[PDB]
């Protein structure tokens, strides 16, 4: 409660440093702590209200600030207060300032008393749907279900009206808000206003000419439906539903897919057998590949979701047909979709029908010219190896893991050696020193300096797995070696491992095994390689007992402060002045 | 207090590898000590070998740390740039920052050379005045970068025996002495020696001709031969000319071109490549496609 | 508290000014008068009296109520610039508490046309124009849309105090009476540049009823613009209220701000523009199917004159680079005044004449 400080922070608001600006916004509860309710309201609300700000950064703060402010105002008898400011926020230009308004006009509704919700709050929502702008329109759309509740009927009914008058705005851009907030204002009607006029305006939307509003209405399906009781859905919400799934527009198919799941738990087992099964069949023979794709990532959801009584048989004659079909689409982006996900339908099949069924569709996929496919496949082995071992596949994984290993784009390479840990648990050690262990060896001189890079990443991984004997045992020679390669790219990168190793393989193999390396390749007699080796032993140093650094590292170091090259000398210096060896 | 320096300049290199340009005065202050630097250089600067080799960039500050990527980051891996940081892409200013303030950082790691595009006159069509003048809202910026242009040096000698310039051969020119006498220290002019090391290109054609660019010669494998021989040469390796697949051997691989910008201005479609040379000299080349953006 | 942190909020406005010295000096100044009334004729001098800027002589005149007779009396002019140097504490508040409407503290459109009609029959620069016209209303109009397009940058159609302030209006106001050459001034008052904005117009109105429809707009620049783009002017994204979306017609001063924003596209205005334009759902990004949409007609236009389109994915590409946005995946209204090259990104995806 010392003063001077908030004065100054007050003074701030109005700084011509955004910087400063920011920092008093931030720090708007510290101030109007300090000034006590009466001046924050009386001084403090009108004061920012008149300020104009062009900062998203400062904007956002604001409105997020008085979001907050209830009780910084003095309580429920005063919120009102923060409507002015917040009104006006709801109207900029930046259209994230105004989303953060309303959210912050949501938090402060539900401490306006039913009257004062009435007297102040409902007039705000009106002239913001009366504004000239869509733009205040828009920001109103989001105010109706948090007021809704609370007020007296006269007043619902005006709420009703003005939310109407919205759906139907000669604007686009208001009607595609007004269909994004109707699920949340229908969570807050009267089931016979639902009824009676909700679905007029769910039905009204649905048919929009601007497919940006239609699409909308599939989300809304899901909110309806959660709320209707299940015998009025056929008459209710399916015929919009039916007609969504069959729109002109891939966007809307889209949308359908997308929200598949939802739509399955809203609308119940019952009318999933009967009216979502064939719709998702179509959804999977979609002309557009968007929409299979959308589709193809529901398949495991879908099928672990329809009831135990119809489970298996729909999955064998009606899914799985479309299923196989799909594993050769001619769109990558669907078949990878698919592979992302088609095991999981493993455990839900059982043994028998997997091994039948499934399999062939896995090592077809796994054969995949595509290499996102096979990625897919290889990185989801977790539900399979469950119900089949995963050891029971390894011939096949093995080379497509090889042929993944050597691609000649180096991205891909990237995407299976971040792998690389995963599958070197489920395989086991045993398989991977006798089949994988060469294919990581091999990347540490790959041509690309970032697939050396992760492959000396993916070693520190190994080790965290395996532990620091098999280390010593199975991987560190093969490092060492490289320290003799012809290419100096190659010697760094033995010094790029001990820098890694030396984390996970402890003080022992480190100071025994790895350091008196580092220390004869300070004779190099390329200085990338001399200046690296300071770099390694600053940052090995820490692993060293004192009496190593003393007797072994410092003389190295010395010499190396000695040397005619810049960087050696430097890196030297550095690693003796941080070590305490200077 | 060298220390103190050495610890701004890290920083200037960690901020611009996050694509934000430095300040006015960061970039006067960069400028003054890259001069000091590089006036010291020869117009035949001597390279030893382990280097890379690296052409065009154009300011495609994206696809030059997708370069980095593949070839290693400075100073681990020794650079050596043939020009044209400047004009075309969106991050010229980006681009040429970061690499004067590596060779500033480390003058021993990397070679900065003079392309055709570092010139007062060029960059005031192609692209890098107006890039200037946008992100900093006046001239000044643009001045102290051409006034550096004029130090950097023409051409390189890797080892004695691999000759690397940004264009190509000139008829003024039969010794790499021809190319020591020169002064530098000048705008590119429009014809002469200078001018012809940044600006010709190898060709079909046997002897000299003329450009069909507007400045320099055209020279055949005849012209390769001769000048290679006479100067103890194993290989021109120059830059300048768009080659689809980002590396390209001619004149019975007396000379090679290399190019560093993958798909040119969105347009052209090209791979990129490098050439490394390792620690006795053998040659190697990685070819790289634009790096994704993707949102 | 109440000492340590001093008020900071003045409802008036805080600052020291002789006021009876000023009172002193006008009444004077009338006393020059025939039955101390001053005519417009005299209002130069007045002006002067209050020490303000010469061109401030008209809402000097009509604030003290001239007009109604043609003259005022030194009492009532006292009386209320006396009031106007009591409560208002700069230029800005001065300025708009002379032209506004009674308690409003805001200038609205029709409030700045006396003002522009002094300066209409002043100004040396536009004397060809003193009589009342066709001209001479569109140069009014026009003025006063360039007005509202640099200062009132919320919107609203009530130009504030603090907008006032925050803009080069009155510096311009002051430099009427230094330059001859009304073309000088090219922020507002122009006479060039509205020439060239009324000959754009006139030659779309070809039943001249001071309304264009979408037609008549896509012939604009030889059709510069696309048609997918023309439509979005009528879609209520850049015009209040619902005449425009029902009508397909906008109104000359509609008109001017499209043309200001068509002319000149780094403008943080016109960036608002042409984002508004953009947006087809109002979510606040500009989105893949968004730029798709614009981009699809653009590349139909290329190929019906032998161009070759970039595809779609080279194009974003491109554009992302260009215009580097804050977050991956969507492109923003900052995003594109932050970059700089907004004109670039706009002409891709809209112009094909501007973008070659
Ligand atoms: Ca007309
Ligand atoms: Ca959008
Ligand atoms: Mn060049
Ligand atoms: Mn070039």
């Amino acid at each position: 409660m010392s003063l001077y400080p908030i004065a100054v922070l007050i003074d701030e608001l109005r700084n011509e440093d955004v910087q400063l600006r920011l920092n008093s916004i931030k720090k708007l509860s510290t101030i109007a702590l300090a000034l006590g309710v009466e001046r924050t309201r009386s001084e403090l609300l009108p004061f920012l209200t008149d300020t104009i700000y062009d900062e998203d950064e400062v904007l956002l703060a604001l409105a997020e600030q008085l979001g907050t402010f209830t009780t910084l105002v003095g309580g429920p008898e005063y919120v009102h207060c923060l409507l002015p400011p917040l009104e006006s926020l709801a109207t900029v230009e930046e259209t994230v300032v105004r989303d953060k308004a309303v959210e912050s006009l949501r938090a402060i509704s539900h401490e306006h008393s039913p009257s004062d919700l009435e007297a102040h709050f409902v007039p705000l929502v009106k002239r913001l749907a009366g504004g000239d702008w869509f733009t205040s329109r828009t920001s109103a759309c989001g105010l109706f279900s948090v007021c809704y509740p609370r007020v007296s009927s006269a007043v619902k009914a005006e709420l009703r009206q003005y939310f109407r008058n919205l759906c139907s705005d000669d604007t686009p851009m208001v009607r595609r808000a007004a269909a994004s907030k109707l699920g949340e204002f229908a969570k807050v009607l009267e089931l016979d206003n639902v009824k009676s006029e909700i679905i007029p305006m769910f039905s009204n939307l649905a048919s929009d000419e601007q497919d940006s509003v239609r699409l909308l209405a599939v989300e809304a399906c899901v909110n309806i439906a959660q709320l209707l009781p299940q015998e009025d859905l056929e008459a209710l919400v399916m015929p919009t539903l039916r007609q969504a799934a069959e729109d002109k527009s891939w966007r809307v198919r889209y949308m359908v897919a997308d929200k598949f799941t939802e739509l399955q738990k809203a609308v119940g087992p019952e009318i999933t057998k009967t009216d979502l099964v064939p719709a998702f069949q179509n959804l999977m023979k979609d002309c557009e590949a968007e929409v299979r794709a959308a589709a193809s990532h529901k398949v495991k959801e879908f099928c672990e979701n329809l009831s135990a009584d119809c489970r298996e048989n729909v999955i064998m004659s009606q899914i799985l047909p479309c299923i196989k079909e799909l594993v050769s689409d001619a769109n990558q982006h669907v078949k990878s979709a698919l592979a992302s996900v088609i095991m999981g339908l493993s455990p839900i099949l059982g043994k028998d029908n997997t091994i039948e069924h499934l399999l062939p569709l896995f090592l077809a996929q796994l054969k995949d010219e595509c290499p996102e496919v096979r990625l897919n496949i290889i990185s989801n082995l977790d539900c399979v190896n469950e119900v089949i071992g995963i050891r029971q596949l390894s011939q096949s994984l093995l080379p497509a893991i090889v042929e993944l290993a050597e691609d000649a784009k180096w991205r891909v390479r990237l995407a299976i050696i971040e792998y690389m840990p995963l599958l070197a648990g489920q395989l086991g050690v045993e398989f991977f020193d006798e089949k994988l262990n060469s294919l990581c060896m091999a990347w540490l001189v790959d041509h690309v300096y970032a697939i050396r890079e992760a492959a000396t990443s993916n070693l520190k991984k190994l080790v965290e797995k395996f532990g620091k004997e098999w280390a010593h045992a199975t991987i560190i020679p093969k490092v060492l070696a490289m320290s003799g390669d012809p290419n100096y790219l190659h010697r760094m990168t033995t010094l790029f491992c001990i820098n890694v190793l030396s984390e996970v393989c402890g003080q022992d193999i480190t100071t025994k095994h790895m350091l008196p390396t580092v220390l004869r390749m300070a004779g190099d007699p390329v200085a990338n390689v001399r200046f690296n080796v300071a770099k390694s032993l600053q940052k090995i140093g820490p692993i060293l007992d004192n009496s190593t650094l003393q007797s072994e590292v410092k003389p190295i170091l010395e010499k190396l402060t000695q040397d005619q090259d810049v960087d050696v000398k430097y890196f030297a210096q550095e690693a003796l002045t941080v070590l305490s060896l200077a | 207090d060298e220390k103190v320096f050495t610890k701004e300049l890290d920083q200037w290199i960690e901020q611009l590898n996050e694509c934000k340009q430095l300040s006015e005065s960061q970039v006067k202050s960069l400028c003054e000590k890259a001069k000091e630097i590089l006036t010291k250089e020869s117009n035949v600067q001597e390279v030893r070998c382990p280097v890379t080799v690296c052409g065009d960039v154009h300011g495609q500050f994206h696809d030059l740390m997708e370069l980095f990527r593949i070839g290693g980051k400075s100073p681990d891996t020794n650079y050596l740039f043939m020009g044209d940081y400047v004009d075309r892409g969106y991050y010229s200013v980006e681009t040429v920052t970061l690499l004067v303030a590596l060779k500033v950082r480390y003058r021993e790691r990397i070679t900065i050379l003079r392309g055709n595009h570092e010139s007062r006159q060029i960059t005031q069509v192609y692209g890098f005045y107006d890039e200037c003048l946008r992100k900093y809202g006046n001239a000044n910026v643009w001045k102290y970068f051409t006034d550096l242009f004029d130090y950097l040096p023409l051409t390189a000698l890797v080892d004695g025996q691999i000759f690397c310039l940004h264009g190509g051969l000139s008829p003024s020119i039969d010794t790499l002495d021809h190319i020591r006498a020169l002064d530098r220290l000048q705008e590119v002019p429009h014809e002469g020696p200078m001018c012809d090391l940044l600006w010709s290109d190898p060709d079909d054609r046997g002897g000299w001709g003329i450009s069909p660019r507007g400045a320099g010669y055209t020279f055949g494998q005849d012209i390769s031969e001769t000048f290679n021989h006479a100067n103890g040469l194993t290989l021109v390796s120059r830059a300048h000319q768009l080659v689809m697949e980002g590396y390209n051997w001619c004149h019975d691989r007396n000379v090679v071109t290399i190019f560093s910008a993958p798909n040119y201005c969105y347009r052209c479609g090209n791979q990129a490549a490098i050439m490394e040379l390792d620690d006795t000299l053998k040659y190697s080349f990685l070819q790289f496609d634009p790096a994704p953006r993707r949102g | 508290s109440s000492q340590s942190i001093p008020t900071f909020y003045f409802p008036r406005g805080r600052p020291s000014v002789n006021v009876d010295a000023v009172i002193s000096k006008i009444e004077s100044t009338f006393a020059r008068f025939p039955h101390e009334r001053a005519t417009m004729d005299d209002m130069g001098l007045v002006a002067k009296a209050c020490g303000c800027p010469l061109y401030w002589k008209g809402p000097l005149f009509y604030g003290a109520g001239g007009e109604r007779t043609g003259s005022v009396s030194v009492h009532k002019f006292v009386a209320m610039w006396r009031k106007i140097l009591q409560n208002c504490h700069d230029d800005a508040a001065k300025f708009v508490h002379l032209l506004m409407s009674p308690g409003c503290n805001y200038l609205v459109q029709e409030d700045f046309v006396p003002f522009l009609q002094d300066v209409v029959n002043t100004h040396p620069g536009l004397s060809f124009l003193k009589e009342a016209s066709e001209f001479h209303s569109r140069y009014i109009t026009t003025v006063i849309q360039r007005i509202f397009y640099a200062v009132n940058r919320s919107w609203s159609g009530r130009i504030t105090c603090a907008e006032l302030r925050r803009s080069s209006f009155l510096q311009n106001v002051a430099l009427l009476e230094e330059e001859a050459d009304i073309n000088q001034l090219t922020e507002f008052f122009s006479y060039e540049h509205f020439y060239v904005i009324y000959c754009k117009f006139w030659e779309l109105d070809t039943d001249h009823d001071l309304l264009i429809d979408a037609d008549d707009l896509a012939r604009h620049n030889d059709h510069a613009l696309s048609t997918k783009m023309i439509d979005r002017i009528f879609s209520g994204a850049v015009t209040r209220g619902r005449k425009v979306q029902k009508e397909g017609k906008i109104s000359y001063a509609d008109f001017v701000w499209f043309l200001i924003s068509e002319e000149d596209k780094k403008t943080p205005t016109s960036i608002e523009y042409w984002f508004r334009c953009m947006d087809l759902d109002g979510d606040g990004a500009l989105s893949m199917f968004e730029l798709e949409y614009f981009y699809e007609e653009q590349c139909r236009r290329l190929d019906s004159m032998a161009i070759e389109a970039l595809p779609f994915q080279d194009c974003l590409c491109q554009m992302l680079d260009l215009v580097k946005p804050r977050t991956e995946g969507k492109i923003t209204l900052q995003d594109l005044k932050r970059c700089k090259l907004a004109n670039v990104f706009f002409d891709t995806f809209f112009n094909i004449e501007k973008y070659l």
